[PDB]
């Protein structure tokens, strides 16, 4: 985050694995895999997509 | 030395983390984490179905905005949750189901806002109606689901004795059943006051007069959020922030399988 | 010591165990021997089942592509100075049928290339000999444009370059499936179209086909530049599975071949006709 | 070397 | 890194276990021949795939 | 003595029980009975949910009805069972599933009547379509869910190359995929044949190239289900008698969870 | 001189460490093939250069 | 010979 120290702000990052509809909406996108991010002094925040798949290696 | 703090918590449950920076704590109602029913405390005999990741994870609900003039919002567990992915699919299947909840109420602002919401988690949350007619509020009137509901600043009657609301008339400083809202800090508790916190942290037991019950037929617990201090800003008069509801069942069993349950809601 | 089990001799029986007698109901089939229902000597047998071994069933090189290029003057028309061939069995019948007699497999492929070239007119000069470039291009990497653009480099790909005249070239592949084992039928799509959907078309995908790519493609040019004479070539590929395992036997394809999938049209009549009590 |  | 191994001899000159040798060449285990030196198993699972597998001199459904 | 015969049976799943007093033994295919991903042997990364007796239970699906005329019928696994209570949510929620399945066929007629049906189960059931078009037959076609497919005595081409049917066209003694049904006896199998048994009963273990996949773009199992000898009573020349399917998924295990997949089939 | 190594088997015949040989018959040191037996190592030159490291689920910033 |  680069605004000011004085912004605040809460953030959702998710991941949905494939298969059903991509996410248009909060509500979708909670349901998977997800990070709320709170913003203050720890200036960054980490999702971690985990290998989820069927095949063992996927194509580039 | 680390640097480890009571204000900075991450809460992970399924495939969902919640991170803060400016928690006061967390609350453990009553001392008690949640559970499982024991062998000595079990009552249906079917084996029950244990879903573990797939109900036992974070739902954020949908946001609602806090302004001068809002008295305050309320939902009721499991019913806020009725509508959620595997959790409420299994709500619907089953008989019978119990499940304890993290709530995580999140509401940021600035070091120039002030106000303080005080967050209770109320057990048997019993609601006042509208009318003369006593006990008489719907189900589905009851039964808000994700939406909630709100409370008033004073006791509106509904008059069409012909086509009756049936509806909750909950008023805020009576807590919305008739005692004073001062008194609401026996239950568990944490208060957002802006210049100290932005979230609010409790884990609920499941608490019941028996083991495992319906879900659908009753509430555990309600959660009311009140201004114990009104919402302020600088000097403009129509300062709104959002406050946003994730909720997490925790320890979810479920006995009694067979066709789906489809309440009338409309 | 890899023979077969010996006969036992045994004589007459009178009695209430009958090994002939049985229900098939049951999804079993009657292990019996002759022993079971004649008088048999003693044999000792000495037979081996060496050939029909999973790995001798499919030790042989099988032709699977023959690929046409030719060396001439570029001209402005569609040429066939390089070709490119989608790596699949699929293309000929007779290792394709070996093969699916199991569901699925797991193996190391040789591929041994014949090459053979031919003059097309009867004379403008002769030509020198020539050398061939068989690169491998994996499913992403750019696929040649023109016979020499710069993919030929083929920095990472690996090409071989066969001189004409010299021994069938060889090289081994290791098993390079994306799953644990190679699928020789998949009951399935690669998309599903979901409600949501803007169109149909973003759903649609070909019946029991996997990726699209799959194994990716070999593009092979003759690397000389042209000689006043055009020069025609054709490359037989063989492929041999080595270090074969296999799983789950199907009944073999019984009627022709129509495509990559399962699919039938035509012949569909493989039984001849013959008596219900004709020898 | 090994014998089998 | 010689393997010996014994050659199952067909037909016999009159002159035993004959050997041959094997160096594998190559760090790739693909690079490899086939030792074709392979064992067999039990076709059971596709002959007998019951729950309960009945002795062949008793009846089948009892 | 006390009187244990494999002609009668009893199989009971989570909270379902199925009796036969007429089975031929039961077969339990390639002998491998159905398990769980073992550590060694998995690949997603994130914790599986195991619904356990709410999903490894047996569902019935609509009888059919077996008529002198009848050439056969087809179902394929998981899509028989999409829509089944929560096996059919779970596997819609969770982009990967795996499951093991007991498939107890039914059908009784009587000592004066005759027939015999094969029912067969197969790894990888590819079949073959209606058209000049390879490969073409649609997803919403494939998969005709617990309803299954119908086999034919002869390829009827789609010839309406305008808008194609885009369905399979399974012709009987062909098994419906170009190889001859009397062959079919190399997969997993039982007869019904009327004078001798009522019911078939097939456990089968989780058979895919991987140790878990897409359950809604892959079937991992076809049953087949064809009149080897056609059925016949008295000299009445229209006796029908009902075939039923019961399917009970087992050892299932989810991976992959986010929003609910909803497949366009009509 | 041969140096004798272990070939990490991919797919295995229905037949164990398989060997390979090599010899080098070179004296000078660039002529030989590459052996490709390669060892790795720690990313924390690139990922973590700091010169206090701290622990990751410690505050970045104390 | 060495073996490694
Ligand atoms: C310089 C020449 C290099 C040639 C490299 C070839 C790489 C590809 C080898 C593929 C062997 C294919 C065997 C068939 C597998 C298929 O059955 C299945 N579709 C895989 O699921
Ligand atoms: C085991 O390998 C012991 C030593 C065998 C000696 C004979 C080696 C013949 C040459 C192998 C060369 C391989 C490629 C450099
Ligand atoms: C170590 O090298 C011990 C002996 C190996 C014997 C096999 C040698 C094969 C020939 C190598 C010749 C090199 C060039 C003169």
């Amino acid at each position: 985050f680069c605004g000011s120290m004085m912004a605040t702000g809460k953030i959702l990052v998710a991941y949905a694995p494939p298969g059903a509809q991509p996410p248009t909406s909060r509500k979708e996108a909670m349901l998977g895999t997800h990070v709320i991010w709170d913003l203050g002094l720890q200036s960054s925040c980490t999702m971690v997509v985990p290998w989820i798949s069927n095949v063992t290696y996927r194509q580039t | 030395a680390c640097g480890y703090s009571d204000r900075v918590l991450q809460l992970t449950l399924g495939n969902s983390t919640i991170t803060t920076q400016e928690a006061a704590n967390s609350v453990v109602a009553y001392g008690r984490w949640p559970e499982f029913i024991r062998d000595d405390e079990a009552n249906p005999v079917d084996q029950p179905t244990e879903p573990d990741v797939a109900t036992c994870r974070f739902y954020t609900l949908d946001t609602v905005m806090w302004g001068k003039e809002s008295k305050g919002w309320w939902w009721k567990l499991p019913d806020a949750l009725r509508d959620m992915g595997l959790f409420g699919q299994n709500m619907y299947y089953h008989y019978l189901g119990r499940s304890g909840y993290t709530v995580h109420v999140q509401c940021n602002a600035s070091k120039f806002h002030q106000g303080a919401l005080g967050v209770f988690a109320i057990p048997e949350y019993c609601l006042a109606g509208d009318s003369d007619k006593q006990r008489y509020t719907s189900y589905a009137n009851a039964n808000p689901g994700e939406r909630g509901g709100k409370f008033y600043s004073q006791f509106n009657k509904d008059n069409a004795v012909t086509s009756p609301k049936r509806e909750f008339c909950p008023v805020d400083y009576l807590l919305g059943c008739g005692v004073l809202l001062g008194n609401a800090f026996v239950y568990p508790h944490q208060i957002i006051n802006l210049r100290t916190n932005n979230s609010a942290t409790i884990v609920l037991p499941y608490v019941n007069a028996l083991a495992i019950d319906s879900m659908v037929k009753h509430n555990n617990w309600g959660i009311a959020i009140l201004p114990l201090s009104p919402l302020d800003f600088a000097q403009d008069s129509s300062v709104e922030i959002p406050i946003t509801v994730t909720i997490a069942p925790m320890c979810s069993e479920f006995n009694g399988l067979r066709n789906v349950t489809a309440p009338k809601f409309q | 010591q890899d023979s077969l089990p010996d006969t036992k001799a045994s004589g007459p029986a009178h009695s209430k165990e009958v090994p002939a007698l049985t229900a098939v109901e049951t999804g079993a089939t009657n292990p019996l021997a002759p022993s079971d229902t004649v008088q048999t000597r003693h044999v000792v047998q000495r037979r081996s089942r060496s050939e029909s071994t999973i790995e001798s069933f499919f030790a042989r090189g099988a032709c699977v592509a023959i690929i046409e290029v030719d060396n001439e003057q570029p001209t402005t028309r569609a040429q066939k100075l390089f070709a490119m061939w989608r790596i699949t069995y699929k293309d000929t019948v007779q290792l394709r049928r070996k093969l699916e007699f199991f569901t699925y497999s797991r193996f190391d492929m040789e591929f041994t290339f014949v090459v053979t070239a031919n003059f097309t007119n009867a004379n403008n000069g002769h030509a020198l000999n020539q050398v061939y470039q068989i690169m491998y291009i994996p499913p992403g990497a750019p696929t040649p444009k023109s016979w020499d653009d710069y993919t030929w480099q083929t920095s990472s790909n690996p090409s071989i370059f066969y001189t004409y005249g010299a021994a069938p070239a060889r090289i081994s592949v290791p098993y390079v499936g994306l799953a644990n084992a190679y699928s020789h039928f998949y009951d399935g799509f690669a998309k599903v179209p979901l409600k949501t959907d803007a169109n149909d078309q973003i759903g649609d995908s070909l019946y029991s086909a996997m990726t699209v790519d799959d194994f990716g493609v070999l593009a092979v040019r003759v690397v000389n530049d042209h000689n006043p004479t055009k020069v025609t070539s054709k490359v037989r590929i063989y492929m041999k599975p080595k270090h074969v395992r296999v799983w789950c036997p199907r009944p073999p394809r019984a009627v022709p071949y129509y495509g990559p999938g399962v699919d039938y049209r035509n012949n569909l009549d493989p039984l001849s006709e013959k008596g219900l009590t004709t020898y | 070397i090994s014998e089998v | 890194g010689a393997q010996v191994s014994s050659q199952k001899v067909g037909a016999h000159e009159n002159s035993s276990t004959i050997n041959y040798t094997t160096i594998n060449y190559y760090k790739d285990s693909a690079s490899n021949a086939a030792s074709k030196q392979d064992y067999s198993q039990d076709p059971s699972k596709f002959t007998e795939p019951l729950k309960d597998v009945l002795i062949k001199t008793a009846p089948a459904l009892n």
